[PDB]
RNA sequence: UAUCGACCGAGUGGCUUGCUACCUCGAUGUCGGUUCCCUCCAUCCUGCCCGUGCAGAAGCGGGCAAGGGUGAGGUUGUUCG
RNA sequence: CUGUGUACCAGGAGGGGAACAACCCAGAGAUAGGUUAAGGUCCCCAAGUGUGGAUUAAGUGUAAUCCUCUGAAGGUGGUCUCGAGCCCUAGACAGCCGGGAGGUGAGCUUAGAAGCAGCUACCCUCUAAGAAAAGCGUAACAGCUUACCGGCCGAGGUUUGA
């Protein structure tokens, strides 16, 4: 089987070995897609996936591979961005970017700061009770989203009662 | 440190067993070999399994001992010594006659043996000699 | 006592009345379900095929036929369904409860022998296979593996 | 070939005397 | 199906008990304790988790996990309790 | 434990089986050359890192027999192979967008019940569709839906057996 990905007019592919690197306005990606028996190829202006074999496991890789580059495309050009919202409750819950980690400071009351570190290149810009995580890498932008949210988890307490936390509010 | 080696092998990207066996099979024939990127030849499977086997051979032990190697060079030369009868004359001269090195100390690259080169294009489920010493926790002096 | 001890045809039959006494009598409540009162005429006819020869202690004969049949009372206490389990522990099992010194057993219960292939339930039903659920819970409490076969039908 | 695809061809082909796909299979009449 | 859980059915252990009589009758000293060393996990505590008939506090149940810990005393030779 | 028939150990070497009374080859004068048996041919260790092809990713497995080699009932969209029925370029299956409408808040019941407490019936208009409402939801409404229809898309999909 073999895919074929016409890639964007204002992008650019190269390959390297097993790495892939997309560029566009809104910046550049590398990755690596590195499975047995799937050659990934850079042929003109269009990108290539394709194996001699056919079996799940295979095939599995190969529409994985191209959802990874078409990902890749669409975030050096629109780029990625996820929504989020802090609600609290009773504790004034303060949240800022500070150096390259996104910091929650009076959580629920605590004294000690929660906070998780941004990754890549994705930027947090927070305004009010709202943040909105953006670039051009979606898997290092949703895990910087998700990452915040996960950074006012709370397993103690019933949940139910104690919502107090950033959660994502838009998914692209 | 000179090793007059009559063949030098490159381990890198090499079944560690395959490498061994006739490793073996020609320090018993009288050739001296030097075995040389041992922290990059490999080994075939699940790493959390395979760290598994490795691991419990340096877990067990006792005033008699069981010393087990958790650098790449030993790994290997210890691979090649269960290929040999080394508690014999015949075994321990083959043995002696064979030495395996972190990098390349010499200046000839060495040769891959037929057979033994295993392709990272179609293989997934594999691992360093690297990555072992380090999961068992080796000095990363390579 | 476990089914490990007497599962297996491991002794000769021993069923004469005439000259074994005392022997329990049977947990097994009934053998026609349903409504016995009319005839195997019905579409479907699904059965419980035991997948090894084993023996079956009225024991397990018991639960496994209330497990499926009292389940089958997802179509009601006089349902449209009939059902007959048609084996009988006809083999007399013992135990010996002095050593291995004069140790013939004494009756302690009875089990059905039932080779390989043969269907110990059968079950006669409208398109309404409730009962393909009854024998999972019926294979659920007897030895062997067990296989359910539809016997006429090609209602699929 | 479901027949009430076939009629409906046949009452819209009907209309034009006195699915867009069942409208162009009209049209070609 | 938070939790408890009969019947019936399938197993694992080799800690109890029984069976057997393979080893030992030109001797392998018995129970309990004590002292000192290693270990097992089916985990009592401690660490990290999941569910709740989880507001909280505390329970209850479950998961990973054998690093460390698991003590003093009254009757009884007791083991056990 | 106790019978029976038989070959073996006992009283049976030698080759193999890691070791190993009775499992496999084998019944054996000395000595020698040769060819096989069982069992092996990546190394330890004599002989293949043999050929055509498939499956497996668990180091499953590399364990004929066995006190000795475990693995069961029950389960498995892990993966490979084979088959049957049905749907489909007159556009399926899924996803996304749009429409989901009047009689009517059906009648009964009840203070009230209007798709959705209960009982009963479960009709007809407009139409490309739209239930006397399948699932939430309200005190009841509302609101979210969904059945059903149209669009975008474009190729197999779905159900079942081995
Ligand atoms: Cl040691
Ligand atoms: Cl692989
Ligand atoms: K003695
Ligand atoms: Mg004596
Ligand atoms: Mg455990
Ligand atoms: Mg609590
Ligand atoms: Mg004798
Ligand atoms: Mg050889
Ligand atoms: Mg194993
Ligand atoms: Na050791
Ligand atoms: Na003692
Ligand atoms: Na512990
Ligand atoms: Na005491
Ligand atoms: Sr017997
Ligand atoms: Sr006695
Ligand atoms: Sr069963
Ligand atoms: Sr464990
Ligand atoms: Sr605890
Ligand atoms: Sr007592
Ligand atoms: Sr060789
Ligand atoms: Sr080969
Ligand atoms: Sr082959
Ligand atoms: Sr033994
Ligand atoms: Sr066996
Ligand atoms: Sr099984």
């Amino acid at each position: 089987p073999r895919v074929e990905l016409e890639i964007p007019e204002d992008v650019d592919a190269e390959q390297d070995h097993l790495d892939i690197t997309v560029e566009g306005d809104n910046g550049s990606v590398t990755r690596r897609l590195w499975y047995p028996d799937i050659d990934v190829s850079v042929d003109g202006d269009t990108v290539v996936i394709e194996s001699d074999e056919d079996n799940a496991k295979t095939m599995s890789t190969i529409g994985t591979f191209q959802s990874h580059i078409e990902n890749m495309f669409h975030g050096v050009t629109e780029g990625w961005e996820y929504g989020m919202e802090v609600f609290y409750s009773h504790f004034p819950m303060q949240v800022n970017v500070e150096g390259d980690e996104v910091v929650i400071e009076n959580f629920l009351g605590e004294k000690a700061p929660r906070r998780t570190t941004i990754h890549g290149d994705t930027d947090v810009e927070i305004d009010g009770e709202e943040l909105t995580v953006s670039g051009p890498d979606i898997e290092a932008v949703g895990q910087t989203a998700a990452d915040i949210e996960q950074l006012t988890r709370i397993n103690d307490k019933d949940v139910r009662v104690f919502q107090d936390g950033v959660y994502i509010t838009r998914k692209p | 440190a000179e090793f007059d080696a009559d063949v030098i092998v490159d381990a890198r990207d090499c079944i560690m067993g395959r490498v061994a066996s006739q490793v073996a099979e020609q320090a018993l024939d009288g050739e001296t070999v030097a075995v040389v990127n041992a922290e990059r030849a490999v080994i075939t499977g699940r790493e959390e399994q395979i760290v598994e086997k490795y691991e419990k051979r340096v877990d067990i032990g006792n005033d008699n001992g069981y010393f087990y190697p958790k650098r790449p060079d030993g790994i290997f030369k210890r691979t090649i010594r269960g290929m040999l009868p080394h508690k014999k004359q015949r075994g321990r001269e083959a043995f002696e006659s064979v030495r395996v090195y972190l990098g390349n100390p010499y200046d000839e690259d060495g040769e891959v043996l037929d057979g033994t080169s295993l392709d990272r294009l179609s293989n997934i489920k594999f691992v360093t000699l690297g990555e072992i010493s380090e999961t068992l926790g080796a000095n990363k002096t390579w | 006592k476990p089914g490990a001890m007497y599962r297996n045809s491991s002794k000769p039959a021993y069923t004469r009345r005439e000259y074994i006494s005392g022997i329990p009598g049977k947990k097994i409540a009934q053998f026609d379900m349903g409504n016995n009162g009319a005839g195997p005429t019905y579409p479907a006819q699904v059965e419980l095929v035991v997948e090894k020869p084993v023996q079956i202690r009225h024991n397990a004969l018991e639960a496994a036929r209330v497990a499926a049949n009292r389940y089958v009372q997802n179509s009601g206490a006089a349902a449209n369904y009939k059902f007959r389990i048609r084996k009988f522990p006809f083999h007399v099992i013992r135990e010996n409860k002095d050593g291995m010194r004069a140790p013939f057993g004494k009756p302690v219960g009875t089990a059905a022998r039932v080779h390989g292939a043969n269907h110990i339930f059968i079950a006669w039903v409208n398109p309404d296979p409730n009962v393909e659920e009854a024998w999972r819970r019926a294979k659920m409490k007897v030895t062997p593996t067990i296989n359910i076969d539809s016997s006429p039908a090609g209602n699929a | 070939i479901p027949e009430w695809k076939q009629e409906e061809v046949d009452a819209i082909v009907e209309m034009i005397e006195s699915r867009n796909t069942l409208l162009e299979r009209a049209l070609d009449d």
